[PDB]
């Protein structure tokens, strides 16, 4: 069954029919303004992975790249399992147009072959390759923390556009991914994809702890339970979004690790067909934020800013082409990105639409070889119903007191 | 139809020799052990079972173990079947995630049918609106019967681990009741699956209608033991001849019906479709009972 | 009997699903009852306000408050959304450590000196101390006692130690025992200064906490019974200082501005436009409020990093400037020197708010005084200026201050200005003085003088500073240092930020000073986004500030008067009697093997070069809450080995078994912050918010008292013991339950917090029913606004930001002007040189002979040199393999000793955590690491993953006479693993600060266990297999920060002092002037076979194979 996918800008192989969901559950993560203090990391474990038999279970974990990884050296070992001279990318025929939710092909076509479609052509008789990972392979969750790539010359020094001495970091969960690898591989049909927001959970009544979603999903999210016998993996905190937490008061609430992030570079919703959608814009709009590894197939719907810093290279290997543009906006941010991102980790409430009202002029230079003006704009966030829910300013107001307080104490 | 091979016809046409059970008073303990039936199955006559790779549909795995024996035995009252196969490993449990269990199955049409390729019936775990029963028996299980709580845990796969709540002998007695209750518990535990918890049992009683649909039963009825000594498994199911679940099969003696054969091998990373398949239905019959 | 479902059929997962009543699993797991509020106040410097969700009253989980828009203050003023969320990963696995297998359960008393106290207290001969086990307190049990039971012993042995000590007998036991005759006269005949109290970071909790500081001062009753004296003769504890024993504070800024520190609140760093850090992770160490600088590349602003390593502060660097350890004096010098030869200086905020239109004498080198060349000249009367009515300035002060010469361009001539006299001021008086020239002067005798201003003088002193020789001593790039040196002239608001990455060396004095350099020529002290700004921990117990306006402040806790306390609830701040009697001290000179500052010197015999202000007393009585002292003492195992054993009583109050309480006498278990039972008050320097909470949370997990009431269970059993009723009344509020009092005592009487109410600020009356805001001039607290903006005087000598010192001791020193010079022992050069030709530099070398090895020796060498000669010397432990600098920063995944051994963050600090320990050698289910630069670690055969050796200077480290057969040696030498991080320089290696130490049982246990866990039998848990990062450090007692004539303002009071202040102008603590040796230990592979996992998949840092090369190039992925 071949089905569409918009990252790949192709038709992809894939056992089950295309089915998207009314609208898909998706985040943006600006890495250039994450710490790794791997808050979201422990509001996950503090919440789903706390008891006996997930010990080793992180399931949101934030990595230092390039050295880094949970399970260790994740990314390499799968990459090797697709490693192609056919892996290539075509940019000129990239639509110019912002395509309708789920068609599409903004970033190109990439013209190598998927997890999916690697298992095809070599008739391995198993629906994608893939490993399973050692127990010994789940220790170290913080491996390479702040391990850098080095060019080893004695005069090496840091500096814009790309450091010669670098490293980032990348903040992964379940992907939640339209065409999961995961659900492909139970051959119980146990791992179901829901219509509504797009969660994709394992069903713990049915579940026969036959590790295949552990052996095929690319991102290694889906973990053995040795406790329960059986695997467990991201649920989104589907009961946040429901609206179960009475702290949104019914309202649909972003997922924990999503509401603890300290350096408010994730902004956690839907992929709709607004454009007024935070989301939305972000992602299919602006082009700004990328999804993880597309090579693999999967079509991850957590969607990144890349480090302005990193080697482009490295950068477009994992986000797609679409590297070289994102960085361009973010470095001299135009008047309404500044504005989106003001509104990143402002609320715990879901945001539906966002609208500016518009303020003064504040600050404005030269900066990067190209202008830069700031205004202090109100953004406004509203929910479900179109109420507002949300509103903070860009620029930080300044207050001045009585005289017989003092500053120089 | 990208995932399966289509059905050939000699999967559909039952096995020629035919596996009988025989009628024999079986004098047995409260705990029975396969020493203790080993005297009773030593005076019926087994079919020799073959054995092949799982390659009809994906995944695909398979081909450790060839062959395997099969006797049977009943008293008029409770069936026994006795499975013997050749395997090096003992694999007793499924604790880490690279880990999985030895296992052995047989299953059953449930009611009466004759199959043949006029009127067919797959032997691949049944098929739609022909519904089958299957009996699992799970090595583990055996280890877990043993366990000081019915279930073996983490401690007994990583011995040095250390959690500051569940490894904590200074623990306040309402924390525990909260982090260690079946709610906080979660997955496979709360959601009362059993292989998360203690069954009592090291068979399950499950049904199926075709491969991708096997389900467990809800009234667990058959039970079982086991012994492996010098590479070679030897394991014994038990179930009473009839029993009030209408999706169990149900023997009469007297009468004959069909059985299949499946054998896993957690060395070679056997779970599902990786299992080492007969690819025939086997020809089943049950003597009458020597009324005195 | 309807027909059965026997199998249940799927069709599409991505469609569609038959049954999903399972769903509820997740959502039942979620479901909480109630939630509550607190504040996590681990000296993390954020005071985050927290909320925490509970399930059947058991605290389960915790998130943010998103409570920061509800922040306001009196006037209605209000904090924005914009501060949200704002929390660490260590405070949602706080609960973790509450209900964790670490926890303190029950007042503790160790055997043998409960044993000591039954058999009468008897002399401690070496013979009593080794059968009491004083010596070896390791190898000892810890008891559990009662709170009454260990009350009554504690009060017991506190009365008859401080009076074993108080008379002429004690004094005379003491010179016995080898301590300095300074300090048993400072003593003075007070047995109960012998008794060291700390409340360790009070801010945390000012009544729980520092609350210590009262009960020092209390001890003046016992004083009282044991010597027979009046209140006025009588004398209490010493206060312990906090700020400075940590290395936190920036010892330049008493010299540049006269201010304790200056910081700035958060917010405020996001207007910055050109942001610059030199000794700081603010990414990894001021997680929650990062994100105001990561966000500055977003607004048109540049980030500028200079760290010796590639930190998660480079990522957001424009541009990194690698740089040599110890050497960002001569940068900043070399940056200064860029700015005055083009003249990218802004000459109009210089002539005013600055020294350098000052003139200098060229006999003394002093500032030139109108005394000296006006005849019969008085010192301008300003006592109706701003230096007395705002600053609080006395006669008897400014009369030793005095007054300055400037040369005033209109008039031409020298002319006569005062303190006061400063920015606008001159304006309007006929002032412009002159930032050039070298003028011909006589004096009032007729002797001719030569006087020139700061700035010539500074133009002589920059020609060693040429760009292409700080390129050689810094090893930065030029074009770096240049970009740099533009990049400051160009761009407003310029601000550079520095913390303990080089307030941990030995010249951090010169180093502040030189933070300043930059930053006063170009105009941007004062203005917001602007200024020179140093991070630490929270210190500003100075925000109950006092004033005559608003009354005592923070005095009126600590320093009320004791035999006149106020025992009316309804009080007024302004009606408490203020007097303590509380000696303040620094810790260091505990650190410094209980010694000041004493070098035998060749040339003048034996020297002191500690100051008479900053003098310490023997310890023989220690109690400190809130700190891990022990363990988070720097050159620890000196301090267990021969230090304490001669410490007759160490108390610690804690929520934990610390490894201070192993080598501890009493140990009493406190209230988490969670298991409040009393409110508390809290503040914070990086941000405005009050944060007050208690009594919300969960009832006592075990035997556990509030903090406050454990100091009045105290006092209460001392007065219980003395028949004195006075006790009890200098804790009648706190033992009544009853502290809202004593909170209400310091809102009220403090400038930014006078008008608030500890009731009303706990009802939501300013928004969140726990917060409010302190009241400063500006929402974003910058410090010196109003001193650039309104014309008023800096807290310096002159009111003006300083770049030279002309006392007495700096002087002598060397050190008159901003300086570079190397460390006294972190260095491949000579230790301690001053790289100068300056003739202008006149230092004393007090006879001391370059081979000097000795520390104290080297302390005091000050040698002129010039830096094309320094290239040529020769550090002695540099050239027999101690070629390793070895910075101990701090770590995202710790607040120093917390959070360091809970599993879930005891994981993640490390490359090797494992929860089910498969590798038994490993300590817990985490093991400390130290970073390597791959090459170094294959030039000494080390593979990433070994475990290796630490060692450092074998006549100071581990522990003084150390030998390698002795028990305690096993204990102290520091043998972790090492980890692969090409991020560093060669000569550079890592390990973040505090793990909990390795102790005698926990050896003991990592050698005896199966399973290898360090785990003592008493629950204590070791992050090291053995010894500690503090293995390989020391403490240095700078001559800088002992001086008895520094001007410099009082921390809690808007009033000058001169000399030493606790937590203002003392020790400033280095755990980095240390080098050290790394020799491979024992084989990373499990079992000590073969090479460490990692390894083998070769995909590691240093260990790359070519396909993981086609990775890190990205070549797996080409377009077109
Ligand atoms: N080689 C080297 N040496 C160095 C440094 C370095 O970088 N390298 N850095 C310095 C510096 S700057 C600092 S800030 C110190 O490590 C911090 O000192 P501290 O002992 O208070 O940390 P800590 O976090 O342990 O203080 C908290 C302790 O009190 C416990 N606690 C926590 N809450 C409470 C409470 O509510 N009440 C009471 N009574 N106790 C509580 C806590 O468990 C810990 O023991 C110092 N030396
Ligand atoms: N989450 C969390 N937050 C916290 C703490 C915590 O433990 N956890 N600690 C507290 C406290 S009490 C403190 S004092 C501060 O965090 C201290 O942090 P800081 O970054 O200034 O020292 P650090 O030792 O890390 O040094 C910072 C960088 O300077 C590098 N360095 C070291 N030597 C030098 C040098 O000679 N020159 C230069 N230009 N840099 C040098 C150092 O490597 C580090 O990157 C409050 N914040
Ligand atoms: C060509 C023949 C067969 C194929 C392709 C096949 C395929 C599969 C698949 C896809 C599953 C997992 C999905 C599910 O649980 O519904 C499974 C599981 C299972 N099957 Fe079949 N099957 C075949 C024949 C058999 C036979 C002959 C038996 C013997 C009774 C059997 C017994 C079982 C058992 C016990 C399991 C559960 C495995 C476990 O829980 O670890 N199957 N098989
Ligand atoms: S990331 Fe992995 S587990 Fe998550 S939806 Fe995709 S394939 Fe499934
Ligand atoms: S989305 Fe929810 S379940 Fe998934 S990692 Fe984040 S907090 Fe955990
Ligand atoms: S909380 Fe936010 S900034 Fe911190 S590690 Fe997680 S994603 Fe990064
Ligand atoms: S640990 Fe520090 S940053 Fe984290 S919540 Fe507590 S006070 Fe805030
Ligand atoms: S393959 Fe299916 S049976 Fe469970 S372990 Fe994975 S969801
Ligand atoms: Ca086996
Ligand atoms: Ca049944
Ligand atoms: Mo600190």
């Amino acid at each position: 069954t071949l089905v569409h996918n918009w990252h790949l800008g192709r038709r992809m192989e894939y056992p089950y029919f295309e089915s998207r969901p009314k609208h898909q559950f998706a985040a943006v993560f600006n890495i250039n303004r994450c710490i790794a203090c791997q808050t979201c990391t422990m509001a996950c474990k503090s919440t789903w992975t706390f008891n006996k038999g997930q010990e080793f279970m992180w399931w949101n974990n934030v990595e230092t790249k390039p050295y880094g990884g949970f399970p260790q050296s994740w990314d390499v070992k799968t990459l090797k399992l697709i490693d192609s001279p056919d892996n290539i990318w075509y940019t000129d025929d990239k639509d110019k147009e912002t395509s309708q939710y789920g068609t599409g092909a903004p970033y190109g076509t990439y013209e190598g072959d998927t997890i999916f479609e690697v298992a095809k052509k070599k008739n391995i008789n198993q629906w994608a390759v893939g490993y399973i990972p050692e127990d010994k392979e789940w220790r170290s969750p913080n491996f390479g923390e702040d391990t850098a790539k080095s060019s080893n010359q004695p005069g090496e020094y840091s500096t814009l556009p790309e450091h010669s001495r670098w490293f980032f970091y990348l903040q992964r969960i379940c992907n939640h991914c339209t065409y999961p690898g995961c659900l492909a591989a139970c051959p119980r049909k146990a791992i179901y994809k829901r219509k509504e927001d797009g969660i994709v959970l394992i069903d713990q009544k049915r579940c026969r702890g036959y590790r295949k979603c552990v052996e095929q999903c690319p991102y290694k999210k889906p973990m053995y339970r040795g406790l329960t016998r059986v695997s467990e993996k991201c649920i989104a905190c589907y009961p946040r979004i429901e609206g179960r937490d009475s702290l949104t008061d019914g309202r649909p609430m972003e997922t924990r690790c999503m509401s603890a992030c300290v350096g408010q570079i994730r902004l956690q919703g839907f992929l709709d067909d607004n454009p007024k959608n935070p989301i939305t814009w972000l992602i299919r709009h602006q082009k700004i934020a990328l999804p993880l590894y597309p090579q693999f197939g999967t079509e991850p719907n957590i969607y990144y800013i890349p480090p302005r810093w990193a080697p482009r290279a490295y950068l477009r290997q994992m986000f797609g082409p679409g590297v070289d543009e994102a960085i361009e906006k973010f470095m001299v941010p135009s008047r309404e990105l500044l504005a989106v991102m003001s509104l990143f980790r402002m609320t715990q409430t879901i945001v539906y639409e966002y609208k500016i009202e518009e303020g003064p002029k504040v600050f404005e230079t030269e900066i990067h070889g190209k202008k830069f003006t700031m205004y202090n704009d109100t953004v406004i966030g509203f929910g479900e119903d179109g109420k507002e829910v949300v509103r903070t300013t860009v620029e930080e107001p300044i207050h001045i007191r009585p005289d017989k307080h003092y500053n120089s104490i | 139809a990208e995932g399966v091979k289509g059905v050939a016809e000699e999967e559909l046409t039952p096995a020629k020799e035919v596996l009988n059970v025989k009628y024999m008073q079986i004098d047995v303990p409260a705990h029975i052990t396969v020493g203790a039936l080993e005297g009773a199955f030593k005076n019926a006559e087994g079919v020799q079972v073959k054995l092949q790779k799982q390659d009809k549909a994906f995944p695909n795995g398979g081909g450790s173990v060839n062959s395997a024996e099969i006797k049977a035995i009943h008293d008029g009252i409770t069936i026994y079947f006795q499975v013997i196969w050749d395997d090096a490993t003992d694999n007793k449990q499924a604790i880490a995630t690279q880990e999985f269990r030895d296992g052995a199955a047989l299953m059953f049409p449930l009611g009466k049918i004759t199959i043949s390729p006029e009127e067919p019936f797959s032997p691949r775990m049944g098929d739609r609106q022909k519904p089958v029963n299957l009996w699992h028996w799970k090595a583990d299980w055996e280890a877990d019967l043993l366990a000081t709580g019915g279930i073996e845990e983490c401690p007994a796969r990583y011995p040095n681990m250390h959690d500051d709540f569940s490894t904590n002998p200074h623990s306040v007695n309402y924390h525990k009741g909260v982090i260690q209750s079946a709610a906080e518990l979660s997955g496979g535990y709360a959601a009362h699956n059993l292989l998360s918890l203690p069954r009592g049992r090291a068979v399950e009683d499950l049904n199926a209608e075709g491969f991708g649909t096997l389900t467990s039963q809800d009234h667990q009825d058959v039970d079982g033991c086991s012994k492996f000594e010098n590479k070679k498994w030897t394991v014994v199911f038990c179930r009473s001849l009839n029993t009030g679940d209408p999706l169990d099969v149900q023997f009469v003696p007297g009468e004959s019906t069909y059985f299949n054969m499946a054998v896993w091998n957690g060395d070679r990373e056997d779970r599902n479709g990786q299992k080492n398949i007969s690819i025939q239905w086997h020809p089943l019959s049950l003597e009458r009972i020597a009324w005195q | 009997f309807r027909l059965l479902k026997p199998a249940v059929v799927v069709d599409n997962p991505l469609d569609t699903y038959p049954d999903r009543r399972w769903e509820s699993v997740y959502r039942d797991q979620y479901q909480y009852d109630r939630t509550f509020t607190y504040c996590c106040s681990p000296n993390d410097t954020h005071a985050c306000r927290i909320r925490a969700f509970v399930r059947n009253n058991v605290m389960m989980r915790v998130e943010q408050n998103y409570d920061h828009q509800n922040y306001s203050d009196l006037y209605g003023n209000k904090a924005t959304r914009n501060w949200n969320p704002r929390m660490c990963l260590k405070g949602y696995t706080f609960h973790r450590r509450v209900y964790g297998p670490y926890r303190l359960r029950y007042p503790l008393i160790r055997k043998g000196w409960k044993r000591w106290a039954d058999d009468g207290f008897p002399e401690l001969t070496p013979e009593n101390k080794t059968k009491y086990m004083f010596d070896n307190r390791g190898n000892d049990e810890l008891l559990r006692a009662s709170w009454d039971e260990a009350f009554t012993y504690a009060s017991k042995g506190i009365i008859h130690i401080t009076k074993k000590y108080s008379g002429p007998e004690g004094a005379q036991k003491l010179i016995d025992q080898g301590y300095p005759k300074e300090m048993v006269d400072r003593m003075q005949g007070a047995g109960t200064r012998t008794f060291k109290g700390r409340g360790g970071m009070g801010l945390l909790g000012v009544i729980g906490k520092y609350g210590m500081y009262r009960f020092n001062n209390c001890l003046a009753i016992v004083d009282a019974h044991n010597r027979g004296v009046g209140p006025d003769q009588a004398l209490g504890g010493r206060n312990w200082s906090n700020y400075t024993w940590h290395g936190d504070q920036a010892p330049g800024h008493p010299f540049s501005h006269g201010l304790q520190t200056s910081d700035v609140d958060m917010n405020d760093v996001r207007f910055s436009k050109l942001l610059i850090q030199t000794g700081k992770n603010l990414i990894e160490n001021k997680m929650p409020e990062a994100h105001w600088v990561t966000e500055v590349m977003e607004r048109g602003g540049k980030i500028v990093v200079i760290t010796p390593e590639y930190s998660p502060s480079a990522q957001k660097a424009d541009y990194w400037i690698p740089i040599r350890n110890n050497t960002d004096t001569a940068l900043f010098l070399g940056i200064t020197k860029i700015l005055i030869d083009n003249k990218w200086y802004d000459a109009d905020y210089v002539k005013k708010f600055t020294d350098f239109p000052l003139l200098i004498r060229t006999d003394t080198l002093k500032r030139v005084s109108p005394k000296d060349i006006i005849p019969n000249y008085k010192l301008q009367d300003i006592s109706d200026g701003p230096s007395y009515h705002i600053q609080g300035l006395k006669d008897e002060q400014r009369e030793i201050i005095g007054d300055f010469v400037v040369w005033d361009a209109k008039s031409k001539g020298p002319k006569a200005i005062t303190r006061d006299d400063v920015g606008e001021t001159l304006v309007k008086k006929g002032i412009d003085p002159v930032l050039e020239g070298s003028f011909k002067l006589k004096t009032i005798d007729g002797k001719e003088i030569e006087v020139m201003t700061l700035l010539e003088m500074y133009k002589i002193h920059l020609r060693d500073y040429d760009i292409d020789s700080v390129v050689s001593m810094t090893n930065s790039p030029k074009d770096l240092i240049e970009r740099l040196a533009k990049d400051i002239a160009t761009i407003k608001p310029v601000a550079i930020h520095y913390g303990e990455g080089v307030n941990h060396y030995f010249h951090a004095t010169l180093m502040n000073r030189s933070y300043y350099l930059p930053v006063m020529l170009t105009g941007n002290v004062g203005y917001f986004g602007s200024g020179s700004h140093t991070w630490a921990g929270n210190y500003k117990a100075g925000n109950f500030q006092a004033s005559k306006w608003s009354g005592p402040g923070f005095y009126g806790w600590v320093a009320e008067d004791v035999f006149k306390p106020n025992l009316d609830p309804y009080a007024s701040a302004k009606d408490l009697n203020i007097k303590g009697r509380a000696l303040d001290e620094e810790v260091a000179y505990w650190n410094h093997s209980e010694r000041p500052l004493i070098v035998n010197t060749p040339k003048y015999g034996r020297k002191v070069f500690t100051g008479k202000t900053h003098m310490p007393s023997p310890t023989k009585v220690l109690w400190f809450t809130n700190v891990n002292l022990i363990n988070n003492a720097k050159h620890v195992y000196q301090m267990l080995k021969n230090v304490n054993p001669n410490i007759e009583q160490i108390m610690s109050t804690d929520i934990e078994i610390t490894g201070s309480i192993e080598y501890a006498d009493f140990a009493f278990p406190a209230n988490s912050w969670v298991e409040f039972q009393e409110f508390e008050i809290t503040n914070s320097c990086s941000n405005p918010f009050i944060q007050i909470w208690g009594k919300t949370g969960i009832t006592p997990v075990y035997e556990s008292k509030d903090d406050v009431k454990i100091l009045a269970g105290m006092a209460s059993k001392l007065g219980e013991l003395l028949r004195d009723k006075r006790f009890e009344d200098n804790w009648k509020f706190a033992i009544e339950g009853r502290a809202s009092v004593y909170i209400n005592r310091l809102l009220d009487g403090s400038t930014t917090m006078k008008g608030y109410t500890c009731e009303d600020i706990l009802n939501g009356k300013y928004g969140e029913p726990g917060v409010a805001m302190l009241l400063f001039r500006t929402y974003p607290r910058h410090p010196f606004w109003e001193q650039v903006h309104e014309s008023l005087p800096f807290y310096t000598p002159t009111g003006r930001l300083q770049a030279y010192n002309d006392e007495p001791e700096i002087i002598e020193y060397g050190e008159n002007f901003i300086v570079h010079r190397e460390g006294p022992e972190a260095t491949p050069y000579l230790p301690n040189a001053i790289v100068s030709t300056n003739p202008y530099i006149r230092p004393d070398d007090y006879g001391i002979p370059e081979n000097a090895e000795y520390w104290e020796d080297r302390t005091v060498r000050n040698i002129k040199k010039s830096w094309e000669e320094t290239k040529k010397t020769k550090n002695f432990l540099w050239e027999k393999g101690y070629h390793f600098y070895c910075v101990t920063p701090k770590s995202r995944h710790t607040v120093h000793s917390q959070w360091a051994v809970t599993d879930w963050n005891f994981i993640w600090n490390n490359n090797f955590g494992d929860p089910y320990r498969m590798d038994k050698r490993m300590p817990g289910v985490g093991e400390h690491q130290i970073h390597i630069h791959p090459q170094a670690a294959r030039d000494l055969g080390i593979e990433d993953g070994d475990y290796v050796y630490v060692d450092a200077n074998p006549a100071d480290r581990p522990y003084e006479g150390w030998k390698p057969n002795d028990s305690f040696y096993k204990v102290s030498r520091l043998m972790l693993r090492a980890k692969y991080n090409p991020a560093y320089p060669y000569n550079c290696t890592m390990m973040k600060h505090s793990a909990w130490i390795s102790s005698d049982k926990t050896v003991q246990a990592h050698e005896t266990r199966p399973d290898g866990r360090a785990l003592s039998p008493s629950g204590y848990q070791s992050s090291f297999r053995y010894g500690s990062q503090q293995s390989i450090t020391r403490d240095w007692s700078m001559p800088m920060h002992q001086l008895d004539s520094l001007f410099h303002k009082a921390k809690i009071g808007m009033k000058f002092i001169f000399g030493f202040e606790a937590d203002n102008h003392c020790i400033n603590t280095v755990p980095k002037e240390t080098l050290v040796k790394i020799t491979k230990a024992e084989n990373g592979g499990m079992g000590g076979k073969g090479v460490w996992d990692p390894v083998k998949t070769g995909y590691t840092a240093g260990n790359e194979n070519d396909f993981m090369k086609k990775f890190l190039n990205g070549e797996l992925i080409k377009v077109d």
